[PDB]
């Protein structure tokens, strides 16, 4: 009847709207779904086979040309050719055949409409993605554009930071100078510096696979004198080995660990190359005023739901979120976080008294004050976390001699250099009792707080001198005075 | 068939304490399941 | 160009009060 005819268009309908997704997915992912096959079952066999496809993939990050074109359609048939001879991965046999399936399909799209064949990131109104803004699938769209610029920078930093500090381990320590150097200063020729530093990264990720793939099976040829085999004689000695990451047989690498270095040496990479492309607008406005006067203008757009809110938690955002991630980091219960106690409380008093009547002559300094003093405190006590659990893990001056030595060295581990976190590692009898005569809470991971807050402080600290939160002070002001 | 000294109670109290190790969790909660068993019975109520 | 800030500013906070 009727409604069976009008059944049968709404399934039309739902099978239109699926044949676009699987177009747009087709078009905007490409190698992202077989990139993560390629790593995630690399994971889990990790028998050469995959070292020539490991190299192969971050060569073709380090080709960024339409030669990386011909390593794509390497990425189509390697796969086929060592399968063959080999004989899930039976699915990636019928899967690179399916890359050939996504360009017959361009191809039945060329005929069907008028229009030019070209790739199209922004599928709905181009307008519409110039909006930035609320009530509909701009949202995705805009997940999509600003990955670009601005939003992408911001994710692509956190999802390095985060991921690579909460592996907790060697890499910790060189990204921590990455960090340091890129929140320190600010500028595009230091980005080219990065440039430079993420296209010797996308040679050293192939070294940790190799490092990992240095030997087949088994057969008891080299490992480098397990670097240089010290003076020492300790699990602390193995645990130094597990640091270098030299070469180390009886392990199971962490697949968690290969997966988050390589998917966020994809993304930064990406992310960076597209940097390179087009302009920014950060800092340049701020150049051009120091050469209580800001004069960006702008339209305060329209509150019609969903933007209302969106600026208006934007605006709360100075108070609640940064400052509370910083409470979180309180409850962190550690000497470093006393540091952080008496910063916040004065934050609170001072930032609020000084910039609700907007002080004259000292709005820049204060957000210089803002900004290095919630970015280095952070940065420095994420740097030494690392380094202290280093510290601690190997030896130095060991904490377990004489009496007032002893006692003066109980003290220091007591609130500063604790103890080593970390998922596999030994430890001997006579560091036992030391560590039962000390006692520690061995429970001191900054992936539970300290992350979040960083997040928040470089997302907003790249938002607190740009955009509409310059027009804001208006409104406080206004506020106060009336 | 006799009671239980106090000193004997105290000495094994106090050994239940000590058996754990510094990391596992499980050896810690093991030790306070077991310390508490004990505390239930007074010196009056164990027989050797 | 003094006296259209001046202005705007005596335009925009009444319509802030009310």
């Amino acid at each position: 009847h009727a409604a069976g005819d009008t059944l049968v268009k709404k399934l039309h309908k739902l099978a239109n709207q699926t044949i676009e997704l699987l177009w747009r997915f087709f078009e905007v992912h490409i190698s992202k779904i077989v990139f993560v096959i390629i790593a995630i079952f690399i994971a889990n066999n990790i028998n050469a086979l995959y070292i020539p496809l490991v190299i192969l993939l971050s060569l073709a990050i380090c080709l960024p040309s339409a030669a990386d074109g011909i390593f794509s359609l390497f990425m189509c048939a390697y796969l086929f050719l060592v399968a063959l001879s080999k004989m899930g991965v039976i699915v990636s046999i019928i899967a690179l055949a399916f890359q050939s399936i996504v360009i017959y399909r361009q191809r039945h799209y060329r005929a069907s409409l008028g229009l030019p064949e070209s790739m199209r990131a922004k599928v709905f109104p181009d307008f519409h993605h110039s909006h930035f803004d609320r009530s509909l699938k701009n949202a995705i769209q805009f997940l999509i554009d600003y990955g670009f610029y601005k939003f992408g920078l911001e994710i692509t930093m956190i999802a390095i930071g985060i991921d690579i500090f909460n592996r907790m381990d060697a890499l910790a320590a060189i990204q921590c100078f990455w960090l340091v150097l890129f929140a320190l200063n600010k500028r595009v020729f230091v980005r080219r510096i990065w440039v430079f530093y993420v296209i010797y990264m996308a040679i050293l990720y192939p070294l940790q696979f190799f490092s990992y793939v240095g030997l087949p099976p088994d057969s008891c040829i080299e490992y480098p004198w397990s670097y240089w085999i010290p003076s020492y004689s300790d699990d602390a000695r193995f645990n130094l080995s597990y640091l270098l990451n030299l070469s180390i047989y009886g392990v199971n690498w962490p697949s968690a660990y290969l997966i988050g270095d390589f998917f966020v040496l994809l993304l930064a990479s990406c992310q960076l190359a597209v940097f390179r492309r087009e302009g920014e607008d950060n800092d340049s406005i701020y150049n051009d005023g120091n050469f209580e006067n800001p004069q960006y203008d702008f339209i305060d757009t329209k509150k019609s739901y969903v933007d209302y809110f969106k600026s208006f938690v934007f605006h709360y955002g100075h108070w609640i979120t940064l400052m509370s991630t910083l409470a979180a980091g309180i409850a962190g219960t550690s000497l470093f976080a006393l540091g952080y106690i008496i910063f916040t409380l004065t934050m609170l008093w001072s930032g609020n008294n000084l910039y609700v009547m907007n002080s004259t002559l000292r709005s820049f300094e204060h957000t210089l004050k803002r900004w290095n003093a919630l970015l280095g405190y952070t940065l420095f006590t994420i740097t030494m976390k690392v380094c202290l659990q280093i510290f601690g893990c190997v030896f130095l001056s060991w904490f377990d001699q004489s009496g007032g030595w002893g006692k003066t060295l109980c003290i220091v581990r007591q609130l500063f250099s604790i103890t080593c976190v970390n998922n596999e590692c030994h430890v001997l009898k006579e560091l036992e009792d030391f560590s039962k005569a000390c006692a520690v809470e061995t429970k001191e991971g900054n992936i539970g707080f300290d992350v979040i807050a960083l997040s928040f402080l470089v997302f907003q600290i790249r938002i607190f001198h740009s955009w509409y939160f310059q027009h804001c002070m208006v409104e406080y002001r206004s506020e106060v005075i009336l | 068939l006799g009671m239980i000294k106090p000193d004997q109670l105290a000495s094994l109290n106090q050994a239940l304490t000590d058996s754990y190790t510094t990391r596992d969790t499980n050896s810690i909660l093991r030790s306070r399941m077991s310390v508490s068993y004990l505390k239930g019975y007074t010196y009056e109520d164990i027989l050797i | 160009s003094r006296k259209l800030t001046d202005i705007r500013s005596a335009v925009d906070l009444p319509s802030l009060q009310l």
